[PDB]
C-alpha cells in the first residue's frame, strides 16, 4: 500500500539521525538474542550463547551493518520493495533458507532497537509509520 | 576405468541437451536432484563447450532410458569431471526417467537479444531468446547498470540508458529472465548474476524495458502553468510525449528539474492552472537521486514508461522564477518592561522618581530621562509584575541590579505600571520634540 | 509400476512406500522446509480457519487429534458431521476431500482419530505416506523431526511449513512438569500453560530443542518423525497431541503411534 | 521458558516500570491501535482516538493484570485464570494479536526505558509477554 | 541399625542437602510428607552437625536417585537417628523424586546477621551469612515485625524498627532470604517462616534494611514555609536530613503528621513557599496510615530509604495553625482584636492589612459565621506582644487563613494603637439560659422544637428553621438620618421611648439606618416601645430586649457624619474615610481630582477644598476600599451621590487612599 507523504516525511526525519554503524548491528543481536533460533543462520560468526557475546561480536555488528543498509536502500525506494529486495528475498529463500518470519521478526525488532535510541521521539505515529515500512520490506523480502 | 564418455541427447546439437553418461558398456542418465549451475558447469568445461548457460530438470529434453548413475551430487565447480563429486554411489538412485536433467552450455547457445514495440529500435520492451523461444524480462532488480549492458549488447548509442519500457504493452510466453543484477561490465546480459532461466516470481506486466539514447533526443518541459517554469513536467523523450508521476518524487528532484529548466530552485510541488494538457499514456517513474544533479536524466535509475501512474498522481512543481519601552509613541519612551522567568514583566511605580528614569534611559541607550510617569501612563502592561519599590541611586548602568523588593515581590496594580520619557525620545507635530522641550 | 510405489504381490497390486522422502531433511523455531522434505505433513482447516496438522500413514489415510477434529464441534458431536467440516491440505496446496473421520475409542485418554481420504492420494514427491514405526523409538535421547503448520514466534499461522528437531524428553520428568509427582494422589493442575496435556501410558514428551524452540497451537497432529539410519526409513514415532506448549511448558506432549498401531491397522481394514 | 535469570529480568524492569504502569498500558494500547488497525475490531465500544480516557483505563487495567502477572510470575496459569478464560472465550481474540500488544508494550518499555532495556533484559521481557499471551491464549 | 549410614548430597557443604539413606548397598532418599523441624533436628543431631537451621522437600536441592526410603516420618525431634521414627514402611512411599527431603544444619550454614553501610551501627542495609558468604535480605515481605525480630536478633535499641536501608546503596553478592514472615517474637530472622535459601527473583535494588533506634533521636518538622507547621516534611532520623515521598500521601498521613507537631488538623497538601530547602537524596515511604496515629512513626512499615521518590514529589503540608485566629477583648463571644498564631506566637494584625475577605475567612474559620465589621484603631483594646507584617490577600471563600495566600512586608506596618478587630454575626451565647446585656438570663413563649434541635449547636423570640448550623444564623427578635425615633409595628407607626437609652442603642439605630457608626441624643404619633437596652453584636434595633409593645418627650437622635477626616491637624484635613456596610472604609485616588474634594469637603460641614492628595498622603486606613475612580460633579451635596464603582469589589491598595485639605 502507498504511504502518506507525512509519514514517508516522518520516516525519513527519523532514519536521518539514525546511526548506520550501530543500529544495524543492534537490532541483529537483539534478534539473535531473543529469538536464538535466528543463531543457526550465524554459526560462522563464532562465539553467539551469552548476550554479551552476540552484541560484542565484530562479524554480528558488520552484518548489522550490511542489513541497515539494506533498510536504507528499501527505504529510499519504498514504493518499489519488492524490485529492490528481490534479489535479496532470493537469496534468503534459497541460499541460506531463512523462514519469512523472520524477517517480520527481525523488522520489530528493528522497531524496539529505534525506540529503545530515541526514546520519547518514537511516538505511536511514527511507530505505526515503521511498522508499514519493516512489514513491506519483510513482505518484499519473502516468498 | 577413466573411459567414461558423455554425450548429450535431443537437445539441439552436441553442447546443448539432456546428459547421458556410458559406464559399463551401457548409457545412463542423470537425475535433477540438488542440480545446479556448479553441475551445469562441470557438465559443460566436460565437453570443452565453455560456461554454464542454465540447467533444466523437468525432462523437456524428452524422457531418458537407461540406468540413471548418478541421483545426488555435491559438487563446488571445480571439478575434474561429473564423476568426482559425493555421488552417494553409482546406479542407485530414487528417480525415474521423469527426472532426468539437461543442460544448456554456452558453446551450443542460441542466446539472443532483440527489442520490440518501442518508438525507436534502441528502445521498447526488452526480450531475450531461450532454447529457440523469445521471452520478455521481469522488471524487478532491473536498473540502470542492466540497461547500460543491454544496450551494449544489442548495439546502438548508448550514452544515455534509461531502464522501463517505452509504450510497451505486456509480453507473451516466458519471463525467461529475472532480478538481473549487472555491474556494467558484462558483454552480455546473461554473464550477470540473475535468477535461473525461466524461473521467476513476476508476471508479465512487470515486463522490463529498456531506453538506448546519446541524450541528444531526450527533452524536458513545463506545460499548463502559463510560465515556462511552473506546472506539471511534461516529458519528451524519442519524440514521444509523456508526464512524470509522482511515485518517490520530493523536492530534490524538482530542484533538480528547475535546475534544468534554469529557474533556481524549487519552491512547491503545485501550480496553478493556465491551460489543460493532454494526458499520455507513457509516464516518468523517478525511483531516487540526490538532488545536486545538473538535469534529470543525469541522475540514477528513472523508469521512462512500463507503469501505470493511476495509484498515484501527476508531478507538479513551481520553480522560483515563475529591558524595553513598550506603547510609547516612539523608541525612548513608554512603560518599562522587564523579562524574567520567560514572561515579560512590568515594574510598579511605587517610589518611582528620576533616578530611575535616569538609570532605565542609560540601560537602554537612550541619554538621559526627562519623565518619570506613573499610574498607567503608556497602558496598562499584560505581565506579572516584578519590582515594586525602586532605589536605584541614578547611576548604575542596570536596573535590576537596584534595592528593590525582589522578583515577584509586589503589592501593586497594572493600572500604575511604571513609565518614563527619556531625553532621546523624538516626536514630530513643524515641530519636533526632544530632550523634553518641544521647538521647531 | 512407477517410483515412489513397490508392487505388493507374490494382476498385482502397487502400493506407496513407507516414508522414503525424495530429498530428506537433516513451530515457533526456525528449519524452514524449503526442500519438502516432510511428504507425510498434511494441513487440516477447521470451519472457523484455525489450521492444524495431520500425518499421512498409507495412502488413504491420516493420523491427527481428536482435538483437531473437535474445534468449531460440540463435546457431544459425533464423528459423522465432523468429516465435512474439515478441510484437508496435503503437498504445496493440493486440497483433499475427507471421505471420513473416525475417533478413537478413548479419544479422552488417546488423543487420535484417523481422517480417510475420499481417493487414494497420488504420491509423489510432495506428498508421500509415512510408514508406522515397527519398534519403539520414543527412547530418551532420540532426536525426531516434527513438521508444523501451526502457529510461529508471532503467533500467526506460518505461511510456509516448519519443522523442528526435538529430542524426546524423560517420561518422568514431562509428567512432573506438567503432574504433580507422577502419582494419582498428588498430581495437581502444574502447567506453565494454562491447559493441561493428556499424559498416560499411551504418550511421550519430548522437550524444547538447543535453540528454546518448540510447537504451538496448531502443530497438533504433526508426527514426531524419525529417521532411522539403519534402513533409512522415516518412521512416525508419535503423534503431538499437547501442541499448547509454544515455548512456555518445556515439553510437548506426543500420543505413542507404536500404542495406537493395532486400533489404526483394524481400522485401515474396516 | 521463563528462567530464573528471566523472571528476575522481568520482575527488575517491571518494579523500576513502577507507578507508570498505567500509561505505559495505554500508550501501548494506543499503539496497538494504530500500528495496527486489525486489532481495534475488538474495541468496537471505545473511543480509540489518542488520548482517550476509556483507552487509559483499559491500559491502566492491562498493565495492573501484567504487574499481578509478574508478581505472580511462577503461577501465571492461575493469576491469569480469569483472563484467559475470558480473552479466550468470551472475547475470542486471535493470539496474533496478544504477539501485536506484547511488541507494542516492548516498544513502549523501550522508549520510556531506555537505559534498563538492555538485550538480556529484552529477551527476558519478550520471553515474560510470550509466557502471558500463551497463558491467556491457551483456552483459544 | 548400626550398619546404616547417610550423607547430604548437594547442600554447598557437607551438612546440607538431599537426605540420602545408604540400605542394601542403595542410596536413597526421603520424602517430604509429614516432615517438619523435628527431623531436619534429628537428621542434624546425627550428623553431629548441630540443630537444625531449615528443612527443605520440594527437592530444592535437585532431583535425588534410587530407591525412596521412607514416606510418613512421626519423629518428636528427640531421635537418635533418623531410621528409628515409626515412619510406615522400609520403602513403602506414595512419592516420587521431586519429593526429596533436604536439609540445612547449624554448623553447615554458620549463619549470622550485621548491619553494613548506615548512618548508625544499627541502621542500613541488612546483610546475612549463609554457608560462609555474606548475603544481603530481598525487602519483598519484608515489614514492621521482620525489622523488629532483627534489631532485637543483632541486640540493639527495638523501640521503633523501621524497615528500609537508610543510605545505603545496593548490596553485592547473594540474597539469600526472600518474603521473610516474621510474628516480631523470634529468636533470629532465619527462624521465621521464608522462602527457601536463594530461591527468588529479587534484585540487588530490592535489599532489605532495617533502623533500630530507641524512639528519642526521630525528628520530623516541617521546612520551607514561612511557620513551624507548614511546609515540605523534613525528617531527621539518626542525623540524617531526608524528605518524605509523596507517593499514597494523602490528608490522613498529613494529619497525623500534624497530631505529631501539635498543629491540629491538616488542611492542604501543599504550602507557601517563603524559603528554599536543601536537597536530600534519602525518602521516607508511608505504605498507609489509618489517620489516628499519635506520631507518624507509629504508622505501618513506613520505609527510610532504601526506594527512590523519582516520578513523585516531596510531601508538602499545611497544617491549620499556619495561621490560627482568635479574638479577644470582646465582652460578646464572637468579637474582638484579631490575634493570629504565626505557627507558635501569637501577636496582632494591623487594621491597614485586613480586607474584609479576610475578615470573612477568620469568621468563618471561627466557626463565627459572617463578618458584621471591621473595627480599626484598637477598638478592642492595645493588644500586647507583636504585630504581624503580613497582608492577607484572601480570595474570601478559604475556609480557614491559613489557606489564603500571603504578602508580608518588610518594614513595620503600625504601632499596637491601630490593633484590627472584627465583629461576627454569631453573638448569641447561650448555653436553657441566655446571656445578654453581661446577665446570665434564662430564655418558652416561643420556644419551639425547631430552636430546641439548633441549640446542634452544642424574652427572646427565636426563629430558626432547624437547619442553621448556630443559634446566631437564627433571625432572632427582641425588641435624611436625623430627627424623631420612629418603629413600625402591627401596621402602625410610633416612637421610640428615651428612657434608659445607652450610647451602645444609638449607635446600633444609626449602623441599622446604614448612615453611621454612632449617634447622640437630641432634644424634641404615639409610642410603641421604651427602654430599648441593645447590647453588643446586634447591626439592627429588633435584637434589642426591650420592654413589650405597648401602643400609648422622645427619642430624637442625629446620627454621626457617614464621612470623615482622620489622621489629620484640623477636623477638615486628613486622609478621607467612608461609612458603609458597617465598617469604616477608604477612597482610592483613581481619578481624585479637586471635583471629589469640593464635594467632601462641603459634605464634612465646612468650606471649601484646597488640594486633593494622592497615594496615602496622610497613611493607610482601616478597614476596606469602598469608593474609587470618583467622578464627581464639583455640586454634589453627598459623596454618595457621584458616580463611582461603589461599596467594594476595588482593585485598589490601601497605599492609594485619597486625602483632602479643606478650609477651617
Ligand atoms: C529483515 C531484513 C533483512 C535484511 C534487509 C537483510 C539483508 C541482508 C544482506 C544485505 C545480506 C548480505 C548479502 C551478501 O553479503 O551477499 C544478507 C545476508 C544474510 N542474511 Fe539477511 N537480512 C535480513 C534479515 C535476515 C534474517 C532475519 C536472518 C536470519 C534469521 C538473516 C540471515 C542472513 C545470513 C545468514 C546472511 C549471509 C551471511 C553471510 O553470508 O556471511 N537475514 N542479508
Ligand atoms: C498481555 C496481553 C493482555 C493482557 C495482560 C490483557 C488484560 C486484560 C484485562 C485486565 C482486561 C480487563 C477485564 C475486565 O475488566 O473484566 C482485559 C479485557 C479485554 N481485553 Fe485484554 N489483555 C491482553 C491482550 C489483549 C489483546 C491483544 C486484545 C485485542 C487485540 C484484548 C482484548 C480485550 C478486550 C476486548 C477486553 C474487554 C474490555 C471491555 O469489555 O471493556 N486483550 N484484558
Ligand atoms: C464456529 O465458528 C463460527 C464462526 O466463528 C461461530 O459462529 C459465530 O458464533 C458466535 C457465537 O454464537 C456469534 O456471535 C457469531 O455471530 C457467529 N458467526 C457467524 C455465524 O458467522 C460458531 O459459533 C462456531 N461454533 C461453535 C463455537 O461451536
Ligand atoms: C550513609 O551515611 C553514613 C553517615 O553519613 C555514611 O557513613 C559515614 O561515611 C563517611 C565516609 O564519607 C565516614 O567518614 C563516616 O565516619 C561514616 N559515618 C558512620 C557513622 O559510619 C555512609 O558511608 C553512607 N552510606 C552510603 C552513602 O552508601
Ligand atoms: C510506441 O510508439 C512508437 C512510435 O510512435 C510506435 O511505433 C509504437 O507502435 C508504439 N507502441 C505502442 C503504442 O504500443
Ligand atoms: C552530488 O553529491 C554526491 C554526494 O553523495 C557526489 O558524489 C556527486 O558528485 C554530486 N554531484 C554533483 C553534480 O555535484
Ligand atoms: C514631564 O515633566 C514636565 C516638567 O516636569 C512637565 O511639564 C510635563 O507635563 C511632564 N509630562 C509628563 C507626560 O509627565
Ligand atoms: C475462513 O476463511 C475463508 C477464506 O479462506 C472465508 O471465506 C470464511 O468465511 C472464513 N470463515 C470464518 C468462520 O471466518
Ligand atoms: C480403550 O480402553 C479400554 C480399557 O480402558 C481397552 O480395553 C480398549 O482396548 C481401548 N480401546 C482401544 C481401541 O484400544
Ligand atoms: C486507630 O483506628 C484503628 C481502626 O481504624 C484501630 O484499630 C486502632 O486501634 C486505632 N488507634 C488508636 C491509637 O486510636
Ligand atoms: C492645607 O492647606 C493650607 C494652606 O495651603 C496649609 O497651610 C496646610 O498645611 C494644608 N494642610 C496640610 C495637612 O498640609
Ligand atoms: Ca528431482
Ligand atoms: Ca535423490
Ligand atoms: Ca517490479
Ligand atoms: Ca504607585
Ligand atoms: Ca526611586
Ligand atoms: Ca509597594
Ligand atoms: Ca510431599
Ligand atoms: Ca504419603
Ligand atoms: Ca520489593
Ligand atoms: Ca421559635
Ligand atoms: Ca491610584
Ligand atoms: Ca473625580
Amino acid at each position: 500500500v502507498h504511504l502518506t507523504p507525512e509519514e514517508k516525511s516522518a520516516v525519513t526525519a527519523l532514519w536521518g539521525k539514525v546511526n548506520v554503524d550501530e543500529v544495524g548491528g543492534e537490532a541483529l543481536g537483539r534478534l539473535l538474542v531473543v529469538y536464538p533460533w535466528t543463531q543457526r543462520f550465524f554459526e560462522s560468526f563464532g562465539d553467539l550463547s551469552t548476550p554479551d557475546a552476540v552484541m560484542g561480536n565484530p562479524k554480528v555488528k558488520a552484518h548489522g551493518k550490511k542489513v541497515l543498509g539494506a533498510f536504507s536502500d528499501g527505504l529510499a525506494h519504498l514504493d518499489n520493495l519488492k524490485g529492490t529486495f528481490a534479489t535479496l528475498s532470493e537469496l534468503h529463500c534459497d541460499k541460506l533458507h531463512v523462514d519469512p518470519e523472520n524477517f517480520r521478526l527481525l523488522g520489530n525488532v528493528l522497531v524496539c532497537v529505534l525506540a529503545h535510541h530515541f526514546g520519547k521521539e518514537f511516538t505511536p505515529p511514527v511507530q505505526a509509520a515503521y511498522q508499514k515500512v519493516v512489514a513491506g520490506v519483510a513482505n518484499a523480502l519473502a516468498h | 576405468g577413466s573411459n567414461l564418455e558423455m554425450r548429450l541427447t535431443r537437445g539441439g546439437n552436441m553442447c546443448s541437451g539432456r546428459i547421458e553418461i556410458k559406464f559399463q558398456g551401457r548409457w545412463g542418465t542423470v537425475c535433477d536432484d540438488n542440480f545446479n549451475i556448479d553441475h551445469a558447469s562441470v557438465i559443460c568445461r566436460q565437453l570443452e563447450c565453455g560456461s554454464a548457460v542454465s540447467f533444466s530438470g523437468s525432462s523437456n529434453f524428452g524422457e531418458g532410458s537407461g540406468p540413471i548413475w548418478f541421483d545426488d551430487l555435491i559438487c563446488n565447480g571445480n571439478e575434474s569431471a561429473l564423476w568426482n563429486c559425493k555421488h552417494q554411489g553409482w546406479g542407485k538412485h530414487n528417480c525415474d526417467h521423469a527426472e532426468d536433467a539437461g543442460v544448456i552450455c554456452s558453446k551450443g547457445a542460441d542466446l539472443s537479444l532483440r527489442l520490440v514495440d518501442g518508438v525507436t529500435e534502441c528502445s521498447g520492451r526488452l526480450e531475450v531468446r531461450f532454447q529457440g523461444e523469445w521471452g520478455t524480462i521481469c522488471d524487478d532488480g532491473w536498473d540502470s547498470y542492466d540497461a547500460a549492458v543491454a544496450c551494449k549488447q544489442l548495439g546502438c548509442p548508448t550514452a544515455v540508458t534509461a531502464i522501463g519500457r517505452v509504450n510497451a504493452s505486456k509480453g507473451f510466453g516466458h519471463i525467461w529472465l529475472d532480478s538481473v543484477s549487472c555491474q556494467g561490465h558484462e558483454p552480455a546480459i546473461w554473464q550477470c548474476k540473475h535468477h535461473e532461466w525461466g524461473k521467476h516470481y513476476c508476471n508479465h506486466n512487470e515486463d522490463a524495458g529498456v531506453t538506448c539514447s546519446d541524450g541528444s533526443d531526450l527533452e524536458l518541459r513545463l506545460r499548463g502553468g502559463g510560465s515556462r517554469c511552473a506546472g506539471t513536467v511534461e516529458v519528451e523523450i524519442q519524440r514521444l510525449l509523456g508526464k512524470v508521476c509522482d511515485r518517490g518524487w520530493g523536492l530534490k528532484e524538482a530542484d533538480v528539474v528547475c535546475r534544468q529548466l534554469g529557474c533556481g530552485s524549487a519552491l512547491k510541488t503545485s501550480y496553478q492552472v493556465y491551460s489543460k494538457i493532454q494526458a499520455t499514456n507513457t509516464w516518468l517513474f523517478l525511483s531516487s537521486c540526490n538532488g545536486n544533479e545538473t538535469s534529470l536524466w543525469d541522475c540514477k535509475n528513472w523508469q521512462w514508461g512500463g507503469l501505470t501512474c493511476d495509484h498515484y498522481e501527476e508531478a507538479k512543481i513551481t520553480c522560483s522564477a515563475h529591558l524595553r519601552l513598550v506603547n510609547g509613541g516612539g523608541r525612548c519612551a513608554g512603560r518599562v518592561e522587564i523579562y524574567h522567568e520567560g514572561s515579560w514583566g512590568t515594574i510598579c511605580d511605587d517610589s518611582w522618581d528620576l533616578s530611575d528614569a535616569h538609570v532605565v534611559c542609560r540601560q537602554l541607550g537612550c541619554g538621559e530621562a526627562i519623565n518619570a510617569t506613573g499610574s498607567a501612563h503608556f497602558g496598562e502592561g499584560t505581565g506579572p509584575i516584578w519590582l515594586d519599590e525602586m532605589k536605584c541611586n541614578g547611576k548604575e548602568s542596570r536596573i535590576w541590579q537596584c534595592h528593590s523588593h525582589g522578583w515577584g515581590q509586589q503589592n501593586c496594580r497594572h493600572k500604575e505600571d511604571a513609565g518614563v520619557i527619556c531625553s532621546e525620545f523624538m516626536s514630530l507635530r513643524l515641530e519636533v520634540f526632544y530632550n523634553g522641550a518641544w521647538g521647531t | 509400476c512407477k517410483n515412489y510405489y513397490k508392487l505388493r504381490t507374490e494382476l498385482p497390486e502397487c502400493e506407496a512406500v513407507c516414508g522414503k522422502p525424495k530429498n530428506p531433511a537433516n513451530i515457533l523455531g526456525g528449519h524452514l522446509d524449503a526442500k519438502g522434505s516432510f511428504p507425510w505433513q498434511a494441513k487440516m482447516v477447521s470451519h472457523h480457519n484455525l489450521t492444524t496438522g495431520a500425518t499421512l500413514i498409507n495412502e488413504q489415510w491420516l493420523l491427527t487429534t481428536a482435538k483437531n477434529l473437535f474445534l468449531n464441534h460440540s463435546e457431544n458431536a459425533t464423528a459423522k458431521d465432523i468429516a465435512p467440516t474439515l478441510t484437508l491440505y496435503v503437498g504445496k496446496k493440493q486440497l483433499v476431500e475427507i471421505e471420513k473421520v473416525v475417533l478413537h475409542p478413548n479419544y479422552s485418554q488417546v488423543d487420535i482419530g484417523l481422517i480417510k481420504l475420499k481417493q487414494k492420494v497420488s504420491v509423489n514427491e510432495r506428498v508421500m505416506p509415512i510408514c508406522l514405526p515397527s519398534k519403539d523409538y520414543a527412547e530418551v535421547g532420540r532426536v525426531g523431526y516434527v513438521s508444523g503448520w501451526g502457529r510461529n514466534a508471532n503467533f500467526k499461522f506460518t505461511d510456509h511449513l516448519k519443522y523442528v528437531m526435538l529430542p524426546v524428553a524423560d517420561q518422568d520428568q514431562c509428567i512432573r512438569h506438567y503432574e504433580g509427582s507422577t502419582v494419582p494422589e498428588k498430581k495437581t493442575p502444574k502447567s506453565p500453560v494454562g491447559v493441561q496435556p493428556i499424559l498416560n501410558e499411551h504418550t511421550f514428551c519430548a522437550g524444547m530443542s538447543k535453540y528454546q524452540e518448540d510447537t504451538c497451537y496448531g502443530d497438533a497432529g504433526s508426527a514426531f518423525a524419525v529417521h532411522d539410519l539403519e534402513e533409512d526409513t522415516w518412521y512416525a514415532t508419535g503423534i503431538l497431541s499437547f501442541d499448547k506448549s509454544c515455548a512456555v511448558a518445556e515439553y510437548g506432549v506426543y500420543v505413542k503411534v507404536t500404542s495406537i498401531q493395532d486400533w489404526v491397522q483394524k481400522t485401515i481394514a474396516e | 521458558v521463563l528462567s530464573p535469570a528471566d523472571k528476575t529480568n522481568v520482575k527488575a524492569a517491571w518494579g523500576k516500570v513502577g507507578a507508570h504502569a498505567g500509561e505505559y498500558g495505554a500508550e501501548a494500547l494506543e499503539r496497538m491501535f494504530l500500528s495496527f488497525p486489525t486489532t481495534k475490531t475488538y474495541f468496537p465500544h471505545f473511543d480509540l482516538s489518542h488520548g482517550s480516557a476509556q483507552v487509559k483505563g483499559h491500559g491502566k487495567k492491562v498493565a495492573d493484570a501484567l504487574t499481578n502477572a509478574v508478581a505472580h510470575v511462577d503461577d501465571m496459569p492461575n493469576a491469569l485464570s480469569a483472563l484467559s478464560d475470558l480473552h479466550a472465550h468470551k472475547l475470542r481474540v486471535d493470539p496474533v494479536n496478544f504477539k501485536l500488544l506484547s511488541h507494542c508494550l516492548l516498544v513502549t518499555l523501550a522508549a520510556h526505558l531506555p537505559a534498563e532495556f538492555t538485550p538480556a533484559v529484552h529477551a527476558s521481557l519478550d520471553k515474560f509477554l510470550a509466557s502471558v499471551s500463551t497463558v491467556l491464549t491457551s483456552k483459544y
